[PDB]
């Protein structure tokens, strides 16, 4: 298990039950209603959403090793997925200072 | 955010990425060094430039630039076969800097 | 997200890439080879295993909200599932001092309340 | 482990469950108290007993028993519609004690 980081989600990481990424006044929240929401302020203010409200009571969001972002229910069925997939590898989802959530990967190189 | 460097952004002289105990510093001596409780990393670029700055390019490479020269002091990796695009350097909980890209999905700007 | 606890996994929590539960000389490890292994004596005598080694390189284990334990691959296919399925609610997997890993639920009551 | 109490186990006088900054204590005064930072809980049984102890039964209820028993000093929750079986009380990262059961899966006995 990778430790939780405020503004970034790494491949294999999961979010559920109102956990979020945050920077500045932006939040990316995996709500308890199965909806993944990017909000600012919030002037209760939604910039982007999965639009999956009401598809589950115990949904989680996961970033995969192909850059895929899935929202999934307790039964392990997918209720939303991002269109993409890339080369198998390690990816990152970053909540940016510009108000975008972006997935980057795979790893090109590392200091390790 | 201090744990992230995106393509086209710069780390100025004696500025750094940090997360927790780890730092990736663009030093005044022109050396770029990762300080961590572990195995560090250096560009080994001591004294090769003046007022040096660091940028992440559109191919996922770091470039150290010098005030006194037009072409970069160092580029790493020296050669890559990446798509031109947007990349991100992240100083992770692992105490290392990993470069990821290109961008493959995003929410609408902005 | 619920904070990690050394000896207990709560519903919605996951383990991957050699993450474990531990008590005394017992550990339950979700290995990097997709095998879930319960062992005694820092690493060696295997008490129980899913026997799913080689099924994936990015596998994760998850405790569900019907008490089920799934081992899941990157593609979200389930490699192994336990036979449980109780009433919807919150469950706990405890690595006990007697060497057994046990799932209990759902929650009956709380001080919370 | 001090964060778990299983059915048929006991917390003795002046012993407790603990996790991080939370304690669930069977006090010498016979009161069972949750000390935490998040809203406490107590049986309110001060002086109701002597050499008191705490048990989790096979219905998921806690029972406080006194040295002069015979019947329990306190039972909580007061009435329960649960099945007979093995239950677990966990003092969690939430700083609360939650009871779960009954058992639904287990690995094999050792051994």
């Amino acid at each position: 298990n990778i430790p939780r980081v405020r503004n970034v989600l790494f491949s294999s990481q999961v979010m559920y039950d109102n956990a979020q990424l945050a920077t500045r006044d932006y939040s990316l929240v995996m709500r308890d209603d199965c909806n993944l929401v990017l909000t600012k302020g919030s002037k209760t203010n939604i910039v982007w959403e999965s639009g999956t409200s009401g598809r589950g009571q115990h949904c989680f969001m996961r970033l995969g090793h192909s850059g895929e972002l899935d929202i999934t229910d307790d039964r392990l069925n997918t209720v939303f997925v991002s269109n993409t997939v890339g080369q198998e590898g390690d990816y990152v989802l970053i909540l940016q200072i510009n108000g975008q959530a972006v997935v980057y990967g795979p790893a090109v190189w590392s200091t390790a | 955010d201090n744990n992230v460097l995106l393509t086209g952004d710069v780390i100025h002289t004696d500025n750094q990425l940090s997360y927790e105990s780890a730092a990736f510093v663009m030093q005044g001596d022109c050396n770029l060094v990762l300080y961590n409780e572990a195995g560090g990393f250096q560009s080994n670029t001591h004294g090769r430039g003046v007022d040096c700055t660091l940028r992440l390019n559109n191919r996922g490479q770091l470039e150290i630039h010098s005030a006194n020269s037009n072409t970069p002091v160092w580029v790493y990796p020296r050669s890559v076969n990446t798509v031109r695009g947007n990349y991100a350097a992240t100083l992770g909980p692992d105490q290392h800097v990993t470069i990821y890209g290109p961008a493959i999905w995003s929410t609408p700007a902005a």
